[PDB]
């Protein structure tokens, strides 16, 4: 039906930009740091939602990295 | 009997001069794949002789 | 010339190396040629210079100069 | 540390078992057909000596 969340957006993904971990994480990440294992917090969350926020990102003409040791981190791409 | 036969040797004959150029020319091409798969990918992982 | 012919038909049907196909490289050690290879080597050599050779006779050459000496 | 390694290695496996069934079967293909046609040949050969 109209006026629906699903017509613009996938539920998981507004779901991941409404929590309250998002501004912080969005902020370092813009920034250039690194995400490891240790900061739980922050680790979980974009296991939560990888494929979200890679989708996301990709809208900047960024991509959304994450390393085989488990870290994630954002490579921009030429444009 | 034995000229009969000499025919039937004969057919065979040419029947193996065409499979022996069909055979050369298969192990022709083969070669480059051989070269190519020296990179220890053949050994185990591609002959899979099951 | 058949000297050469000999080591146009080795290189291009065991895949090794010109410089590596002397007179006295034998196959099945230097060439690395095996039971397969060999009996390919041989009907290639039988093709070119469209000729046959006996079994035994055939079996018994094993090396490049043995090949060119059974050829020449 | 589980939720990645488990991850990983899903990936892994899952590639190296498609991509050998891809590869290895057609090389096997081709090297059945010269097999089989160097069968013939020397069969050819023996009874035509013979």
């Amino acid at each position: 039906s109209s006026t629906h969340i699903e017509q613009f957006m996938p539920v998981k993904l507004a779901q991941a930009l409404a929590n309250s971990l998002f501004p912080e994480l969005d902020s370092q990440l813009r920034a250039g740091r690194h995400i490891g294992i240790d900061d739980l917090d922050n680790h979980a969350f974009l296991m939560d939602f990888q494929e979200q926020l890679e989708e996301f990102y990709a809208r900047y003409n960024v991509e959304l990295i994450r390393a085989p040791e488990g870290f994630f981190y954002l490579r921009p791409r030429s444009t | 009997e034995m000229e009969n036969v000499q025919k039937k040797l004969r057919k065979l004959e040419r029947d193996y001069y065409q499979i022996r150029e069909q055979v050369v020319s298969a192990k022709a091409g083969w070669c480059a794949v051989m070269r190519m798969v020296k990179d220890n990918g053949v050994e185990r992982r591609l002959h899979r002789r099951e | 010339t058949i000297e050469e012919r000999v080591k146009k038909i080795i290189g291009e049907q065991l895949g090794v190396k010109q410089e590596e196909v002397t007179n006295n490289a034998s196959f099945v050690e230097d060439l690395g040629a095996d039971s397969l290879d060999t009996v390919e080597l041989v009907m290639a050599l039988e093709e070119e210079f469209d000729t046959e050779i006996p079994d035994e006779e055939a079996e018994k050459i094993t090396t490049v100069q043995a090949a060119i000496d059974y050829i020449n | 540390a589980i939720r990645v390694t488990q991850s990983d290695r899903d990936l892994f496996k899952h590639l190296i078992t498609e991509a050998t069934s891809y590869v290895s079967a057609d090389y096997m293909r081709h090297a059945n057909e010269r097999r089989t046609h160097l069968d013939e040949a020397l069969a050819l050969r023996g009874e035509l000596f013979g």
